[PDB]
């Protein structure tokens, strides 16, 4: 793998450690989350991001950060603010961006 | 019905 893929795998491992319950591990389905496909146009999750790094589909850290922000944004759009899901989305979005920008 | 099937309190 390329030096960029190795960097992105490093960031992904540290970001997924912020979600020990695995809520962002795999794609949401409308069985789990009624109406999700009517609300969310562009789903994202950590498993999809890992497959994209392995396939060498990210040109830059910028494109990788955009998928991580899309994931967190979708969770804050679908889930209400008082839920575990919206609170973790907001927490990890900000912590994960500061981690990747240091 | 807006919300996940479990409350994610594992």
């Amino acid at each position: 793998s390329t030096p960029i893929q190795q960097l992105l795998e490093h960031f992904l491992r540290q970001l997924q450690r912020k979600d020990p319950h695995g809520f962002f591990a795999f794609p949401v389905t409308d069985a789990i989350a009624p109406g999700y496909s009517m609300i969310i146009k562009h789903p994202m999750d950590f498993g999809t991001m890992k497959d994209k790094i392995v396939a060498n589909e990210y040109k830059s850290v910028t494109e990788f950060k955009a998928d991580f922000k899309l994931m967190c944004d979708n969770a804050m759009t679908y889930n209400r603010p008082d839920t575990v899901y919206y609170k973790l989305a907001k927490k990890i979005l900000h912590a994960g961006f500061k981690m990747m920008s240091k | 019905g807006r919300g996940k099937g479990g409350k994610g309190l594992g």
